[PDB]
């Protein structure tokens, strides 16, 4: 029925900033709030005006945060939707998760229950946060604990930004993501990995913007989240509510990660080429070059596909050009699994961000699946760590926060099983 | 490959629908622990009230450097004065009563002139 | 998010004057007045060197302490003279020294509470204190000593932010002065504890920089701290400036340093004296061009920072820079994953319409460590000058003490040329 | 901050008044008091004290157990430079004998003294130290100087005390006795001085028929020679200076033991009436021809040089005329000062008396070291007493003022002593 | 630092009255009258010899003792007569004795009190006392017996300020007596205990030297007083002069006495009767000149002092007199380092264009003693004329006493030469 969204730090703040917008876009309301159910399922309509966001923004610095309460959209929040905390997560889950984290959590927590007051029926929650990083890991992670008791069925959507050497790291990134991604997996139902090197990546090969800023992946990412949340704010069939989510993509409890693939990214400028057929726009999909974690399914399996249409589509295409991806491809679906394939049309035009960098399109594929060959993310991340921790490397940082030495090696510990479940599934 | 596509829901703003292309072959999150991030806050109390109790060693121990220096010099001080002025009382001692074994030795073949005229003032 | 600036001793005040007028040109500042300068960025984050005061106004927060009036009175009249908050200015009065024990104990001591009672009224000041940088001489003894002492009593009493500081690590050449090894062996010890970060500026290097490389043939102090006062806006960058990063500090610190062991890095940089980008990084990475007397040869990087200063495109950074640690790949520890980082701000410093510059955490700088032990041992071997501290109430073996600690950190560096 | 001058004794005073004369003519100081100068409502400050609206009065007290000498003083113009009270006198001699000023003649006086200089330190915020010239050999020289030093220790407890002393030789006439005075005081003297500059008569008179070509040389000879020694030894804080230094450094350097070494003395360009290179000067300086107390360094080690400039130099000079100074020359530097050679420039020029007998200079040298063959004097002084005492010699005289026959011992008991620290600094 | 003179006894007076006139015509001065001289220097130091009176005048600190009217009245009716103070001149009236009891005990005694009633008013009145000094004869009794007397009530009264005496050592050759080896035993007994230096002027010495070396056939007492009063100018000279020294004469005893036992100089001199420094020299320091008969040979030079006089260069003389203490090495004792020193007054004496004058403490002045004891137990021996003195009051064993003592000395001085 209604649907939260939690911002947690920097990245996942501003990733929420310009997926908010694209929502604005997409439903038509002018920043002030009003618009001139159905899409009731994100939005509050508050006072006898105004649109208000089912959304809770923190971050442990202000700055970000206030640069929301500053540019336009100044009137689309509550005040009290968007808090703050002074003093900085200072780029280590330690801080977070118990130190700097303690002390504003139970405000937050708060807050966002008196949000899921005003709904009859709350669903679940999008939880919108950063792999690697201060507050993003360790916040997120205790967040997500606490919610877990005191919402008890209601499901939680993850959307990890996983990192990347390039689109500036911290060493200590490393240690970050396999310390949340471990307490936070027995707590989180379905999670959509985002890597920045692939978003970064598509922004080079398509967009041609030689230097691509966060406001240059955000706006990309922007649409990716559009187009899973999408069938939901809109209604229609597929994904229409949240358990339908791992009911559909994760079989196995293990909180699986599908990969996320975006259709056509064309840049404006281009626009008024040709509007790409419905076979076509599928076809990128089953594309390394067009992914959203920098790995290859040519060599993992498959064990549930789903596509998300969005525009002037009609389902005959849709199924004879499935049919010629088939034919003309490494089908490679594993085992014990039909040959997925759940397939949704969104009737609704895909609307994008005016002084943006993409165009307009007619039609675009989404592509949610779930690969054992995503779990090669999770080994690049845990030879990076394995290789420092050698030699406890930043360790102390932590210690010195007061976490455990052992808290290190019992969450490697998990990783170490998840990326055996995983590659467990083979055959 | 040839489909065969079973439909499921026919919304207002959409349509789904399941395709099988190959059929498949085969056959407590619990609140307690919060325990344990006040077991961080009393590891970190610790951490640092140790580091700080153990900068409250060097402190008083600057108490101390600046105090066996002073108790150094008052040593020195109120020890050669003494060590001066009880060799100078010694010195006195030595000839005021020196200057005086002088007068003596003196007084004495004077005493001597008396005691060897009155014994002429006898003679022939 | 704030930082105040204790600047203390001879050099230490030398040094801070210089970085400051520097910067306060940089932000566009009068002697007093405020802004003058066709820029905006600037004030975004002038913040974070200046607590500001009366009407427009824009003062540095800085407490300059020191053992002996002169060197202050050489800020008060001379550059920016009137800047300074006239009763942020702590005089010694006293006998200095040039003796790591006067300052750390008999006439330090003396003053130490009246400088603290300073610091506490900018820090209780600040919205939000970020932590303390501090500027002095590590040989010789109103900056090293009384310094030394005051971080010392600034943990404690903000144990919660961090420690930063600028120490010029004293040498052979460039004065005499028959001490100073004692008084460098006495404080490296003090920094190895109470800091968790320390930029080596060698004496040694500084002079090499000016004679080695600049036929600069009368060294002044004055020209070679030029090459200081540069070598530290380039490193504050982007903690002072623009939204590339943000650059807690701790965020610095907790990135540079692996190991408790306050790891010293040492700076560089990039065009010098009183520009292609490849020919910008081949020489920021060059030893004949390093704050500290090392050659980053004999020893690896434990983690390297770099940060670019003019309109040049990035483009060819991250590629200059990604090809340095190719045709040096080896001497870049590899159990530190991506271990050098980027950061590229477009406001030129000075003159210079390109420019970088660079901080280095490297097992390297255990040569310069090595090198000062080694006129210590020579010197303490047969208990030299030391009952010059003896008699202002020192142990012998605090000397001992000192030695071994430091002797420690030689071969803890030693150790991380590992596998 | 102040430096405050006491000259006790015939040669101390006598040598005192010809170098006060020396900073006189150097500050630019008529006789008569006043300075057209500029003001003094510092620096000129270290050894004057600008006494009412004209002068500008010394900080010097002059102690002698006879007038005579002192008497000169109040007669020959400078009479007009010291205050009435600033010289002291005291009717009956010293008659030639430590006893006597350090006990029965002296304690008479002595309490005048020490209330006088008092006098002089109490306006002075911050003094410094004491410079006290005194004659090694000599009555009151030896004996008085020795108990001034000893309550000086007692009523200024830091603040160092910087003697001068002038160590006796046979032509320039001592006194049978001389041996005895000498080896009594220093050894009293020693564990309350902090640094003393020796000169040696012989050296001095030997440099006037060597150099200024004096078949004859008188004191008010000789006193010339020494007052510029010590003007360039004072210098460095007597002038600002600038590009450099004060002892404080330089006493750092010099002494770097308990033993209250006593620096070797070396003076630059002796020419004259009737221009050197940067180089040459330097030259002399390691050269026995040209030293302060006759020995030889090329037979010691040595344990702290100090070069002090002054006039018409040039670093860049000073750097050639060094290095060289070792390239060929007599090097030895000892198992463990590395350094050794501080050096300054008092730009000032060397400005000299004007009926004087040496010439205006453009540039001098100074050289201040600390060798252990300083010792080649303290042993050819012990050898003279050994061989008296021996027999009682001249014991009486002193046992008759009332001292004791075994401070005759316990005190040739310090000079062996002494006299084997210095040895024992051998590699 | 000032002076008293005591002169007291035919012979004492006689040569003091020689001494007056010889040195009062130095620094110029009349019969009464004061200055007459286009020198200047002179007045520095006549201080020391010269209490000075009424409007102009100088006078004399000095007190004129006898036992009999003549020999006063011989100077006050001739020389410098008219000089000294009238009530200075202590009159005896009584017999005088030629015999050292009647001057030490009988007619002595009843006088000593007015003339230390009169010692006491000269140095009383003196700004600083720096001590007395007396002649007087040692053979005969009124100044051999009234003097040592005199000193031995002299010291009591002053034991702080010191004891000077010329002292005349008669001989069998030139005497008014048998009996003076018996007064002179007495004296050198007395002289040996309370005076610090006394010069011998050996009236045997003064003989030879105008028979031996001087063509006059029989000497007066005249040409030969001449010659002490020559000889005492010169030991004087830098007391009462220049600016050279300033001779304590304390100094000039702590210098030239080695051993209490007050140790006799015997004194020289350069050119004679009524010179090229060379030639000045090897006379000075030739015996056949010394003002007592020894040959400074037969013993060695304990302390040496010699005192040069006109204007010559004292380049030549350091060099003469190390000279001399080269072509007679030996004769130096070697455990009394510079044991002879010298000095140069420019103002020439009598006549005499250059001059010098000798004082030697030597050991062979023991050749003198054991000659006058030779004649004492020659006499004593079969105790001979000692009625003389066992009637006026005296012991017997006082004279034994006496030789025994005296004895000693002469053992004392053979003991020093040593090694
Ligand atoms: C930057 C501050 C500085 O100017 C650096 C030097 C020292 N002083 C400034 C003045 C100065 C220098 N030299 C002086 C000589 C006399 C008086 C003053 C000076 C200075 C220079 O030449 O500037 C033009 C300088 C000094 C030295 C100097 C160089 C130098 O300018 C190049 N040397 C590096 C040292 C030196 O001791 C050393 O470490 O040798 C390895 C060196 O020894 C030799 C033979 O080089 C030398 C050179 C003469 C020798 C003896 C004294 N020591 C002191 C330090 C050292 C010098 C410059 C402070
Ligand atoms: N895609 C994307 N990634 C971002 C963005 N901002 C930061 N990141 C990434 O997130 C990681 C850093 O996480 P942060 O959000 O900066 O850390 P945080 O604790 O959440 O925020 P702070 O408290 O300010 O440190 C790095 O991997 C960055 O590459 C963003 O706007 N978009
Ligand atoms: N350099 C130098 N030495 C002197 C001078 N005058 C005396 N001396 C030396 O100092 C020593 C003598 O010191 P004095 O001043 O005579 O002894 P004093 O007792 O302190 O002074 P007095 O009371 O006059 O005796 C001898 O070694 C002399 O050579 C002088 O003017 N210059
Ligand atoms: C009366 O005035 C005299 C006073 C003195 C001396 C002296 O003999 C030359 C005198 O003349 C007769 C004198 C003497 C002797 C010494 O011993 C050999 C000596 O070292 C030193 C001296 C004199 N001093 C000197 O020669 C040092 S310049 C001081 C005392
Ligand atoms: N570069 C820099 N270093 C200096 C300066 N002044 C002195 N030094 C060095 O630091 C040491 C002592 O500094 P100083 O400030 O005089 O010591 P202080 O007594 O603590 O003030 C010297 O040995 C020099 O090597 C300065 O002007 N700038
Ligand atoms: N040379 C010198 N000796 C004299 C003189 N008069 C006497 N004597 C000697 O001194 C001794 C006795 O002196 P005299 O005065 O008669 O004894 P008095 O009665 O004590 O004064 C004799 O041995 C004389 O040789 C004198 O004029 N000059
Ligand atoms: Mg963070
Ligand atoms: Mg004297």
């Amino acid at each position: 029925r209604e649907c939260i969204s939690i911002h947690v730090g920097q990245a996942g703040v501003q990733i929420g900033n310009a997926c908010w917008e694209l929502y604005c876009l997409e439903h038509g309301i002018q920043p002030d709030g009003q618009m001139p159910d159905s899409f009731n399922t994100f939005f509050s309509e508050t006072g006898a005006g105004k649109h208000v966001p089912r959304a809770v923004f923190v971050d442990l610095e202000p700055t970000v945060i206030d640069e929301v309460r500053t540019g336009t959209y100044r009137q689309l929040f509550h005040p009290e939707q968007l808090i703050t905390g002074k003093e900085d997560a200072a780029n280590n889950y330690a801080r977070g998760h118990y130190t700097i984290g303690k002390e504003i959590i139970d405000l937050v927590l708060d807050r966002i229950r008196k949000l899921a007051d005003q709904c009859t029926g709350l669903q679940g929650f999008l939880v919108f946060h950063s792999f690697g990083g201060g507050t993003g890991s360790g916040f997120t992670s205790l967040l997500m604990e606490r919610l877990s008791v005191d919402y008890g069925k209601k499901s939680k959507l993850e959307f990890s930004i996983y990192p990347a050497p390039q689109v500036s790291t911290a060493v200590v990134e490393p240690y970050n993501s396999i310390l949340t991604t471990h307490t936070t997996l027995e707590h989180s139902d379905c999670a959509f990995m985002v890597d920045n090197e692939a978003i970064y990546d598509i922004c080079r090969r398509n967009l041609d913007i030689e230097r691509p800023t966060y406001t240059n992946l955000n706006r990309l990412i922007g649409q990716i989240v559009s187009s899973i949340t999408a069938s939901l704010r809109f209604d229609g069939a597929l994904n229409v509510d949240l358990t339908e989510f791992q009911t559909n993509l994760v079989p196995y409890p293990r909180i699986h990660f599908p990969l996320a693939t975006y259709a056509p990214v064309i840049s404006a400028e281009k626009a008024y080429h040709e509007q790409l057929s419905v076979a076509e726009i599928t076809n990128a999909c089953f594309e390394p070059a067009n992914q959203m974690v920098k790995c290859d399914p040519r060599h993992g399996k498959y064990m549930a596909c789903c596509l998300l249409y969005r525009g002037d589509v009609v389902p005959k295409d849709v199924n004879a050009a499935i049919a010629t991806i088939k034919t003309k491809r490494s089908i490679q679906f594993v085992d014990w699994c039909p040959t997925g394939f759940k397939v949704g049309i969104n009737y609704q035009p895909p609307t994008v961000v005016p002084g943006g960098d993409l165009a307009k399109v007619q039609r675009a594929v989404c592509m949610l699946s779930n690969t054992t060959a995503i779990a090669e993310a999770w080994a690049r991340l845990d030879h990076k760590f394995d290789l420092m921790y050698a030699k406890r490397a930043f360790v102390h940082w932590y210690v010195g926060e007061g976490m455990e030495e052992g808290e290190f090696s019992e969450a490697r510990e998990d990783m170490a099983a998840l990326e055996k479940d995983y590659e467990e599934v083979g055959i | 490959a040839d489909m065969e596509v079973i439909e499921l829901n026919k919304c207002t703003s959409g349509q789904s629908f399941e395709v099988i292309l190959k059929p498949p072959s085969f056959d407590p999150s619990l609140e307690e622990i919060q325990k344990k991030l006040e077991a961080a806050e009393e590891r970190r109390k610790y951490q640092e009230a140790e580091l700080l109790k153990h900068l409250a060693e060097k402190r008083e121990h600057e108490r101390e450097v600046i105090q066996k220096a002073i108790e150094e010099n008052n040593n020195f001080i109120k020890m050669a004065k003494e060590k001066l002025a009880q060799k100078m009382e010694s010195n006195k001692e030595n000839r005021e009563a020196h200057l005086a074994a002088m007068l003596e030795r003196l007084q004495e073949k004077d005493k001597h002139a008396e005691e060897v005229r009155k014994n002429k003032e006898l003679k022939e | 998010r704030e930082i105040v600036h204790i600047q203390a001793g001879q050099c230490g005040n030398q040094i801070g004057a210089k970085f400051w007028e520097v910067i306060s040109d940089e932000h566009g500042i009068d002697p007093t007045g405020s802004y003058h300068g066709d820029s905006d960025l600037q004030l975004e984050r002038i913040n974070v060197y200046y607590n500001e005061a009366t009407g427009n106004k824009y003062v540095p927060r800085a407490i300059l302490v020191d053992l002996e009036p002169g060197t202050m009175d050489s800020v008060r009249s001379g550059p920016f003279g009137q800047i300074f908050r006239p009763d942020n200015f702590v005089f010694g009065q006293s006998g200095a020294g040039n003796n790591w024990a006067k300052g750390h104990y008999t006439e330090g001591a003396e003053l130490v509470d009246s400088v603290l009672d300073v610091v506490r009224k900018e820090s209780e000041s600040c919205d939000c204190l970020q932590g303390f940088q501090l500027t002095h001489s590590l040989g010789g003894g109103t900056g090293s000593g009384m310094g030394t002492l005051l971080i010392s009593k600034i943990r404690e009493e903000y144990p919660d932010r961090i420690m930063n500081t600028f120490s010029v690590v004293p040498s052979p050449k460039v004065s005499d002065t028959v001490v100073e090894p004692y008084n460098a062996t006495l404080s490296v010890h003090q920094l190895v504890e109470n800091t968790d970060e320390t930029y080596s500026i060698d004496n040694e290097a500084l002079y090499d920089i000016c004679f080695r490389t600049l036929k600069l043939t009368t060294p002044t102090y004055g020209d070679l701290n030029h090459l200081v006062s540069a070598t530290m806006s380039g490193v504050t960058t982007c903690l002072r400036f623009p939204g590339q990063l943000n650059a807690d500090l701790r965020k610095l610190a907790v990135n540079m340093v692996p190991f408790p062991r306050l790891h010293f890095f040492m700076p560089g940089f990039a065009p010098l004296t009183s520009l292609t980008v490849p020919e910008l990084t081949q020489q920021m990475f060059d030893s004949k061009n390093m704050m500290a007397a090392c050659d980053p040869r004999h020893g690896r990087y434990l983690t390297v920072a770099a940060v670019f200063r003019g309109r040049m495109s990035m483009k060819e950074v991250d590629e200059q820079m990604l090809n340095v640690q190719n045709k040096n790949s080896s001497y870049f520890v590899e159990w530190i994953p991506n271990n050098v980082k980027t950061a590229v701000c477009d406001i030129p410093p000075r003159g210079l319409k390109m420019s970088a510059t660079f901080i280095g955490n490297s097992t390297a700088i255990q040569e310069l460590f090595k090198r000062i032990s080694e006129q210590f041992t020579a010197m303490f071997r047969r208990k030299a000058f030391l009952h010059w501290y003896t008699g202002e109430g020192m142990d012998e073996m605090e000397f001992t003490e000192a030695e071994s600690n430091m002797n420690d950190l030689v071969s803890e560096y030693q150790q991380y040329q590992d596998a």
